């Protein structure tokens, strides 16, 4: 069957060149068009251009008109698409996908009728980073939420207990924030009754492997 | 007038018939036809309708396309688990000389009854502050279905800049979570009386708010 | 003695897009056109080589019926000797035409809010239509030196467009109802008479 296969996954640095493949299978590869797609993580699809490769001509989306360069190379049935000098605001998943072209009832049709599986680029300038961690006190005001702040660290992950692992009942440690820094923050709560709050003592323990951080925070009611 | 407009959300029990509208103009739909394209989480998107209602080999009946001017639906009759996912219009527009993909509408197949969300929200811890930093904490669990939005408020009044939230996840329940963080300088924290943190999930709204003391 | 059956063709609840305009064979018959003539509802009724208000008096061969729908200002361009969009890629009448135009507003029927998009019209061809001549293909319209491989861009038009008729449009881009009938003397008996 018609089938697109795209390059791996890809980890670059802001300011580096990079080049990425979809290669055609099933079909005469000169005779539909090939298309870019880029989906910004939890967003929605972005076209970004397309090529013919029975004479390599190109139709850009005026958003991205001169920030890729889409090619083809039909002696191996194989589209490309090239950054320059990647950024990091370049992250994403890209697809590519064959057009189908023509006419129904006197109206235009264009349709994208098989899609590569995506490739994957995930561009960072952060450095390996270990994170602060702040208690979150439990408010004064028949159960309590407190936790511990996650913060500034890079790469994921970062694991938390609480007590060492005797405390799990209750306890949320909620996917991490990636900032616009670069760096990553999560929170750990866990909700207990209100009347432990004063004979039950509470200490977080966050482990980040790659700076080799093991941090253990009590976590008190505010003074 | 160059962006197809789809609602956010839409869902409905197993066998419901769901509906999603695609939104355009002359330079798109007015003169070219609309494309569906559905997306399960996880996966690359899939052709699901071209030309207005036609489909692919591999789409069963349950879904048909049709437009009528400038608007465009998607129907999904018989709603299956399978069918969760986002889905996308599409077309060319005649302004931009491209294909445009609509906003996109994410469809849950409800698997449980709705659920409103768990909102905490923490203040700058005095450690933080001490570091000459500050952040808020607005912790948003235990939802249904995984779609929320989240408003940050200084007394009374909106704030934008500084603010990170998380993408909904699938917790173990089956139900979603979400985080929102608000940075400030320890001196803005001290200066307005309160914050908030505005949840809102399906027409519903939960609103906590923190003070510095 | 059957009547002519102009209401299929008058009255008919949908018309045809002037790039395919729709022609109907008429014969047999005998009606009047004293009372189309006198019809207060046609602004628009031109006859060539024949009189409309002589016409109950003629006999023909034959009667051809063509109807489709046109933005108002563009009237003028069903006639002997035209060009524009419409005599040119859409609709074309030769210099010998025997027959009359007959139009009338249709806003009421043809547009919507929003805008009706069903009726579309040719802009581009690579040469004029010959009379009475039909062109109802889509290929995208290579007007430069780039091709177009079936994708619009560069100087690669796609060759039909939408009217997309609104009622709040001027009468000169509402659209406009057109009957053109065409009176054929060949050697037969002229069983078409008034
Ligand atoms: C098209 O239909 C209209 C309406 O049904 C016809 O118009 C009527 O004609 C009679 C006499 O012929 C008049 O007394 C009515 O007042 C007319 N009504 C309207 C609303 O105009 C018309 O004759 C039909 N035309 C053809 C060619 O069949
Ligand atoms: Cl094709």
């Amino acid at each position: 069957e018609v089938q697109l296969v795209q390059s791996g996954a890809e980890v670059k640095k802001p300011g580096e060149s990079l080049k990425i493949s979809c290669k055609g299978s099933g079909y005469s590869f000169t005779n539909y068009w090939i298309g870019w797609v880029r989906q910004m993580p939890g967003k929605g699809l972005e076209w970004m251009g397309i090529i013919y490769p029975g004479d390599s001509g190109t139709r850009y989306s005026p958003s991205f008109q001169g920030q890729v360069t889409i090619s083809a190379d039909k002696s191996i049935r194989t589209a490309y698409l090239q950054w320059s000098s990647l950024k990091a605001s370049d992250s994403a998943m890209y697809y590519c996908a064959r057009s189908r072209v023509g006419a129904t009832g006197g109206y235009y049709d264009y349709y994208m009728d098989v899609w590569g599986q995506g490739t994957t680029v995930t561009v960072s300038s952060a450095s390996t980073k270990g994170p602060s961690v702040f208690p979150l006190a439990p408010s004064s005001k028949g159960t309590a939420a407190l936790g511990c702040l996650v913060k500034d660290y890079f790469p994921e992950p970062v694991t938390v207990s609480w007590n060492s692992g005797a405390l799990t009942s209750g306890v949320h440690t909620f996917p991490a924030v990636l900032q616009s820094s670069g760096l990553y923050s999560l929170s750990s709560v866990v909700t207990v009754p209100s009347s432990s709050l004063g004979t039950q003592t509470y200490i977080c323990n966050v482990n980040h492997k790659p700076s080799n951080t093991k941090v253990d925070k009590k976590v008190e009611p505010k003074s | 007038q160059s962006v197809l407009t789809q609602p956010p959300s839409a869902s409905g029990t197993p066998g419901q018939r769901v509906t999603i509208s695609c939104s355009g103009s002359s330079s798109n739909l007015g003169g070219n036809t609309v494309n569906w394209y559905q997306q399960l989480p996880g996966t690359a998107p899939k052709l699901l309708i071209y030309s207005n209602n036609q489909r692919p080999s591999g789409v069963p009946d349950r879904f048909s396309g049709s437009k009528s001017g400038t608007s465009a639906s998607l129907a999904i009759s018989g709603l299956q688990s399978e069918d969760e996912a986002d889905y996308y219009c599409a077309a060319w527009d005649d302004s931009l000389n491209g294909p445009v993909f609509g906003t996109g509408t994410k469809v849950t197949v409800l698997g449980q009854p709705k659920a409103n969300p768990t909102v905490t929200l923490f203040p700058p811890s005095s450690e933080e502050l001490q570091a000459n930093k500050a952040t808020l904490v607005c912790l948003i669990s235990d939802f249904y279905p995984g779609a929320v939005t989240v408003a940050w408020k200084a007394d009374s009044s909106p704030v934008k800049a500084g603010v990170e939230t998380t993408t909904p996840s699938k917790q173990s329940n089956n139900k979603y979570a979400a985080s929102s963080y608000l940075s400030l300088t320890p001196e803005q924290w001290k200066s307005h009386r309160s914050y908030s943190c505005q949840v809102t999930h399906e027409g519903s709204t939960v609103e906590k708010t923190v003070a510095p003391t | 003695t059957n009547l002519c059956p102009f209401g299929e063709v008058f009255n008919a609840t949908r018309f045809a897009s002037v790039y395919a305009w729709n022609r109907k064979r008429i014969s047999n018959c005998v009606a009047d056109y004293s009372v189309l003539y006198n019809s207060a509802s046609f602004s628009t009724f031109k006859c060539y080589g024949v009189s409309p208000t002589k016409l109950n008096d003629l006999c023909f061969t034959n009667v051809y019926a063509d109807s489709f729908v046109i933005r108002g200002d563009e009237v003028r361009q069903i006639a002997p000797g035209q060009t524009g969009n419409i005599a040119d890629y859409n609709y074309k009448l030769p210099d010998d035409f025997t027959g009359c135009v007959i139009a009338w507003n249709s806003n009421n029927l043809d547009s919507k809010v929003g805008g009706n998009y069903n009726y579309l019209y040719r802009l581009f061809r690579k040469s004029n239509l010959k009379p009475f001549e039909r062109d109802i293909s889509t290929e995208i319209y290579q007007a430069g030196s780039t091709p177009c491989n079936g994708v619009k861009g560069f100087n690669c038009y796609f060759p039909l467009q939408s009217y997309g008729f609104q009622p709040t449009y001027g009468v000169g881009y509402q659209p406009y109802r057109v009957v053109v009938l065409s009176f054929e003397l060949l050697h037969a008996p002229a069983t078409v008479c008034g």
